[PDB]
């Protein structure tokens, strides 16, 4: 009666180290609604990070999408830590600037 | 514009 | 030609620490344009999207209270729920709802419902007859019949047949700069080598809106969708959407793949390829 998270880490436009844009995080399907949303560079939580409002999708599922600006770079990797009733595993999640 | 005439469960 | 309105309800109780935290939120389609939430300041309905800030003040005193009155509601329905399943004080849990209407382009209701689920797990629905319950369990049959006892239904009947329809109808003129407006797809082709020897074929739109389309990789000129990996249309951020399709396919033959992505902004389908240059 608790569905773990959908984890999905991108970039609001194309990757190219230089042209500055986002970084999304977003999580889904998970339910309770309680969840824990981090983004991280190199290791070490970001700040400031700004969170969308919970919401839920016809399933009774809810998603929200982390973010935060940033730039791009060849030697800097970013990821999405969360922590969830259900995640046996509190999941981190690498940026692949591919998917 | 919400409904307004609820009931309880 | 079908718009809809729709709200949502969620309480979540807080075991030893006083009252559940109630969101109410607000969608014409999929765009948020009310919200409150008991976590606040100052729990006030409030807009969300910017043709909102037109309404009155008595839209804001008066929806302000439906919500405050919906909480007290949910307040005491966490209360019953936990008596029915004979659940104990420790416990947190959670009630939803979905109410709203869905309206052809014409002006006639399409559907109407109002849809509970306790826990994350259905509860109580209203049928599209607007007349009588589906129930599933025991507890949401206790509440069946008090409601069917109080003609309930006749009340969302009334609801969903008329202010549902009329404000679905005032919400689309405020915001048709945002709301009616078509958003299209910008799409591409990446090529990721497998270790099997194959490689993958992803088909990405971006920034496209609404955000129902359709992303169709075929072979040679026929579909292929019982063999095509998917990710959930997720959000950009800046109000637009994006999703991406793939196959696997066999090095040497990449160029025999196409992607069809159906959008309501694009005049005609795309046709996308890799290109490698």
């Amino acid at each position: 009666i608790q569905k773990t998270p959908q984890i999905q880490v991108y970039s609001r436009h194309p990757p190219e180290n230089g042209k500055p844009n986002f970084l999304n995080c977003y999580v889904s399907q998970f339910h309770p609604p309680q969840i824990e949303i981090e983004l991280l560079k190199n290791g070490k939580k970001i700040p400031n990070i700004e969170m969308s409002d919970l919401s839920f999708s016809k399933d009774w599922s809810f998603y929200i999408l982390a973010h935060t600006e940033f730039t791009p770079t060849e030697t800097d990797v970013y990821a999405c830590r969360v922590k969830h009733v259900t995640l046996k595993e509190p999941k981190t999640v690498t940026w692949d600037r591919d998917m | 514009a919400q409904f307004s005439a609820s009931a309880s469960r | 030609g079908s718009h809809s309105l729709r709200y949502f309800y969620t309480a979540v109780s807080r075991p030893g620490l006083g009252e559940p935290r109630f969101i109410a939120v607000g969608y014409v389609d999929d765009t948020e344009f009310v919200r409150f939430d008991s976590d606040a300041e100052n729990p006030r309905m409030e807009p969300r999207a910017r043709w909102m800030e037109r309404e009155g003040p008595e839209y804001w005193e008066q929806q302000t209270r439906i919500a405050k009155e919906w909480e007290q509601i949910y307040r005491v329905d966490l209360r019953t729920l936990r008596g029915y399943y004979n659940q104990s004080e420790g416990g947190s849990h959670t009630i939803q709802e979905m109410y709203g209407c869905d309206v052809g382009s014409d002006g006639s209701l399409l559907r109407g419902y109002r849809q509970d689920a306790y826990d994350g797990r259905d509860y109580i629905a209203l049928n599209e007859d607007l007349k009588t319950w589906t129930a599933a369990d025991f507890a949401a049959q206790i509440t069946r019949n008090k409601w069917e006892r109080a003609r309930y239904a006749e009340r969302l009947r009334a609801y969903l047949e008329g202010t549902c329809v009329e404000w679905l109808s005032r919400y689309l003129e405020l915001g048709k700069e945002t709301l009616l407006r078509s958003d299209p797809p910008e799409a591409h082709v990446t090529l990721h080598p497998r270790p099997e020897g194959d490689v993958t074929l992803r088909c990405w739109a971006l920034g496209f809106y609404p955000a129902d389309i359709t992303l169709t990789w075929q072979l040679n000129g026929e579909d292929l969708t019982q063999d095509m990996e998917l990710v959930e249309t997720r959000p950009a951020g800046d109000g637009t959407f994006q999703k991406w399709a793939s196959v696997v396919v066999p090095l040497g033959k990449e160029q025999n793949y196409t992607c069809r992505v159906e959008h309501e902004g694009l005049p005609k389908p795309l046709s996308q390829r890799w290109e490698p240059l």
